[PDB]
């Protein structure tokens, strides 16, 4: 049917200002993030300052779900820009400028060796064997 | 050969054996994640490494203007008479003298050796 | 040694203003790349190449002890030419080295760590290809390499 | 100007891609800084060369090197790169025609000069790195003749092979008829002579 | 309930969005004429095994841009926003990616030079002085 | 139409002669110094971080523009004179150009007021 | 040339083509299909490996040309391994008539019933391919 050869043209609209600034949040293909299971989520600035130009922390389902850290894209494009176009029933596209771009990486949740423990186990590097034992001991 | 990463922490999976059942398991260090291994081979290395450069040759070399071209070796897949020929270019080739050919025709990345 | 000969060749980075070369994986950890996949995706672009994979194995095993960026930064700072009197000074010192001293041409801004990881990933990749013999070693006499 | 131009040509920025894309695309480096990756390196290089020859956005001394077997495109804009002018060859024919020579003969009272050859895309500066990617004819009178068939893909041609010699070496007559140590000793004595 | 909580309705409703890359001059004209809401028209055409998209700028604003489409399977991209009321939300997932470029190229190299010239004006150079400062 | 092999020998020496008429031989020295003065000298002055001083009044010095006068010699009496290179070789002078920089000084005395003064051609 | 062959330092690295470490606890079901035809010959009348053996197994392939060029055969090599390591390494190998020379190694029954059982095979492999002299 016509769907195999359809052609359509829509007007482009660009609001002068919006109550919410648009940003891009990208995840790695191997993370296979799924938003259906995200019953709850938090996006907030990091606590390393304990700010506007500091990393962000993304947590899903509180402490029980996945955790991610969002880093702002350092390389700006002085000659290029990104826009998000959305489908609309009135026959006109609304375009939003990408104010920011954030790449998110998951943060593992487990008893990672502390700085003190790493300093202690580092000496083993000279003769360590059966690395599984180090985690089984810890 | 194939390397597996922990689905929980994306760290490397290391081979393990369950003394309880004696089957190979790929267990994640620092993560207590374990996966039923299927390959059964934990390591393999080829000392003579007689691997074919045809796997390493890139079809784009057909565009290099410094490579020689010959009309005597028409491509089997497309019949194009002009082909680009060159040597191994790998230090592991102890006898790096045989010629590898690449079809000069666009979108025909066929490679062979005489 | 049996343990050493079993792991083979391993990679170390001789960073600036640091007394002893740190294991390469510590720098990726210090740059904030946690999982081995996040690090290997920057070093090996074609996972279907098991030869490159076997080359990085010992580098991962040596750094296994360090699984946290702050721990990696503390480790780097601990070997710094100016030993930090505290973990916070050590981390800030290490952060300053990685932020300004390592690979300045790639960038010095707070978010250039991603570009530094790719370039450091590429430096390792070049080292792997050379050790695997897939690329010829660079020639010091080549005027293309001179200025 | 190069970095800004590459953004228009779909060069994907490293911070805007997944590592899985680095396998097939070619790495684009500017002054050794890895700027991004590109999916169609042949069209890109042709475009970069066309702009350099036209002097639109890329100055004559910028060198573009495409390492075909390594999927790398390196663009160097830095100083200190030694380079030299070479006549461009297309379809085994020199781009330099009699109209250029006639205009160069009538150099004075006409203001036509070397800069017009560069702007016309007739001659271009090749640096020692780009020379590795170049297939260079020694002379048009014999090297690009179809009967020789040694190479049918020359990219450039030397202006005169004697321009490989320096200032003191250019003073020797028939240096091609002397033992090489003798050309070296003369290059030293020429600096010690009197005049 | 927290200041960092994100309204996931955009994701829950599976809102699909298209990410498009455009030149700053193009977006600058659109931003200048943003109050008009008539910056141009976007045309989309699909066939049995091929599809094409292009944008046409309003004549009054200029005083054809085919789009190069890109696969979205290589990386999972999403769109989120931050409200001035300190409330975040997820607007949707990027289901299509494209880049806007003009159909013409030779004249575009000129327009690039025009942008480069305007961008080069701040490059201050040491001025030669005819007489010594007394 | 095209350069025939019998004309190439004459043609290539015409092209080369035009190259040396335009570029000359010492072009590497001259162009390298021209770039240094025109660009490198100015970039260094702008890239240097502005001097900030604190007592408490706050003072800031911003270097802003470089000017370079023709090589000038100052006689014992202090009269400046353009120095010709032959005079420099003969009188053992150093053929140097006076370098000047515009400096803008801003001072803040925590009194919601800032005083900005510019020292032209320092 | 026989004297030359006896003088030239020859190590297993020169005669082995490739090597691999497998996990197969049941020798009656060798993970390598080709070994099943010949390994069962040894397990038909097992000795020193009747009661127990390490499930970890190291397999080495020797180049017939490199072997014959040096006038070496699997017989003395197997004996040399057991001569050097003793009964610590149970060496089992296919008949010379096979299309490929194959040797299987497992740690002794009493060690399975000295650093490790699994990773130590890499030490053995690397050691056999470096310091062991035929
Ligand atoms: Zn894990
Ligand atoms: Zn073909």
């Amino acid at each position: 049917g016509p769907s195999s050869q359809n052609v359509t043209e829509y007007v482009v609209r660009v609001p002068k200002n919006t109550t919410k600034k648009y940003n891009i949040m990208a995840f790695n293909a191997a993370d296979k993030v799924n938003f259906a299971t995200w019953n709850q989520a938090r996006l907030e600035r990091d606590l390393s300052n304990k700010p506007e130009d500091q990393p962000w922390l993304l947590r899903v389902n509180g402490k029980s779900g996945r955790k991610f850290k969002g880093i702002k894209k350092g390389g700006v494009t002085e000659n290029t820009s990104y826009y998000i176009f959305t489908q609309c029933p009135d026959g006109a596209f609304e375009a939003f400028p990408v104010h920011n771009w954030y790449n998110f990486t998951p943060l593992a949740r487990h008893r990672t060796l502390t700085a003190e423990e790493a300093e202690e186990e580092w000496e083993r590097r000279n003769k360590v064997l059966n690395h599984f034992s180090i985690m089984q001991q810890r | 050969v194939g390397i597996r990463f922990c689905q929980e922490c994306n760290n490397m999976l290391y081979p393990k054996e369950d003394k309880e059942n004696r089957i190979l398991l790929y267990a994640c260090r620092n993560c207590d994640y374990q996966q039923e291994a299927d390959n059964s081979c934990i390591y393999v290395n080829k000392i003579t490494h007689e691997v074919d450069e045809l796997t390493q040759i890139i079809a784009d070399v057909s565009q290099d203007p410094t490579l020689p071209r010959t009309e005597d070796h028409p491509c089997q897949k497309c019949g194009h008479k002009e082909a680009v020929f060159f040597q191994s270019h790998s230090a592991r080739a102890e006898d790096a003298m045989r010629l590898y050919y690449v079809c000069t025709a666009p979108h025909c990345g066929h490679r062979w050796t005489e | 040694g049996a343990k050493k000969s079993a792991i083979g060749q391993r990679i170390v980075a001789t960073l600036p203003y640091i007394k002893q070369e740190v294991p390469i994986i510590i720098v990726f950890r210090a740059l904030g790349f946690v999982s081995d996949r996040d690090i290997l995706e920057h070093i090996i672009y074609d996972f279907e190449d098991p030869e490159m994979m076997e080359m990085v194995k010992p580098s991962l095993d040596e750094a296994f002890v360090i699984q946290e960026q702050n721990v990696a930064l503390n480790f780097i700072g601990s070997r710094g030419a100016k030993p930090g009197v505290t973990k916070e000074k050590r981390i800030k010192y290490a952060k300053e080295v990685l932020q300004k001293e390592m690979l300045p041409h790639v960038g010095v801004s707070d978010f250039c760590e991603t570009k530094k990881a790719y370039f450091l990933g590429y430096m390792v990749h070049r080292l792997l290809l050379a050790a695997l013999g897939r690329r010829e070693l660079d020639d010091r006499d080549h005027y293309g390499n001179k200025r | 100007p190069i970095l800004e131009f590459l953004e228009e040509w779909s060069m994907e920025n490293l911070e805007e891609i997944s590592p899985a894309a680095i396998a097939d695309a070619t790495k684009i480096f500017v002054n050794g800084c890895w700027v991004g990756i590109h999916k169609d390196p042949e069209q890109l290089m042709n475009t970069l060369r066309k702009l350099r020859r036209q002097m639109d956005i890329i100055v004559s001394e910028v060198s573009m090197i495409r390492d075909i077997r390594e999927r790398e495109i390196r663009i160097y804009t830095d100083a200190g790169r030694i380079c030299r002018p070479l006549l461009i060859v297309e379809k085994q024919k020199l781009l330099l025609k009699k109209r250029h020579i006639d205009q160069l003969k009538e150099r004075e009272y006409n203001n036509y000069s070397w800069q017009d050859l560069v702007a016309s895309g007739v001659v271009e500066y090749i640096d020692t790195l780009e020379e590795e990617t170049v297939m260079l004819a020694m002379t048009p009178d014999d090297l690009q003749e179809k009967e020789v068939a040694y190479c049918s893909t020359y990219t450039h041609c030397e202006i005169h092979p004697s321009m490989i010699l320096g200032v003191c070496a250019s003073i020797i007559p028939f240096p091609d008829h002397n033992q090489s140590p003798r050309n070296t000793y003369q290059s030293a004595m020429g600096k010690q002579a009197m005049g | 309930a927290e200041r960092g909580e994100l309204d996931l309705t955009g994701a829950k409703q599976n809102t699909g969005v298209w990410l498009v890359k455009v030149p700053k001059y193009l977006s600058q004209q659109w931003a200048k004429a943003s109050g008009r809401g008539e910056v141009g028209k976007l045309r989309i055409a699909k066939t049995q095994g091929r599809t094409e998209v292009s944008f046409t700028l309003n004549e009054d604003l200029a005083n054809e841009h085919p789009f190069v489409l890109q696969s979205v399977g290589g990386q999972t991209l999403t769109v989120f926003t931050e409200s001035s009321s300190d409330k975040l939300s997820l607007e949707g997932i990027v289901v299509q990616r494209a880049e806007c470029r003009p159909a013409a190229s030779e004249n575009y190299m000129r327009l690039k030079r025009l942008q480069i010239e305007e961008s080069s004006k701040p490059v201050r150079l040491s001025q030669q002085l005819d007489k010594v400062v007394t | 139409d095209e350069i025939t092999p019998d004309l190439w020998q004459e043609a290539c020496w015409i092209v080369i002669s035009s190259y040396f008429d335009e570029k000359g031989l010492v072009r590497q020295q001259l162009d390298s110094f021209d770039e240094f003065i025109q660009m490198s000298v100015q970039r260094i002055v702008e890239d240097a971080p502005p001097i900030d001083l604190q007592a408490p009044p706050r003072y800031l010095l911003k270097f802003e523009q470089i000017y370079l006068s023709k090589p000038t010699h100052w006689e014992r009496d202090g009269a400046p004179s353009p120095m010709m290179p032959n005079e420099a070789r003969l009188r053992n002078l150093t053929y140097s150009a006076p370098l000047y920089v515009d400096i803008t000084k801003t001072v803040i005395k925590e009194g919601e007021e800032q005083l900005q003064t510019q020292h032209q051609k320092t | 040339k026989d004297i030359l062959c006896r003088l030239e330092h020859t190590t297993l690295r020169k005669v082995t083509a490739n090597t691999a470490i497998y996990y197969d606890p049941n020798p009656q079901s060798t993970v390598v299909a080709e070994d099943q035809e010949w390994v069962n010959v040894y397990y038909e009348m097992p000795d020193f490996d009747v009661a127990r053996i390490s499930p970890w197994l190291l397999r080495v392939e020797l180049d017939r040309k490199h072997m014959t060029d040096r006038k070496l055969t699997m017989e003395q090599i197997a004996e040399k391994i057991n001569a050097g390591f003793g009964d610590d390494l149970n060496c089992i190998f296919n008949d010379d008539n096979a299309e490929k020379l194959v040797l299987r190694i497992r740690i002794m029954n009493s060690d399975e019933n000295k650093m490790d059982d699994d990773v130590f095979l890499r030490c053995i492999e690397s050691n056999m391919l470096t310091d062991m002299t035929l």
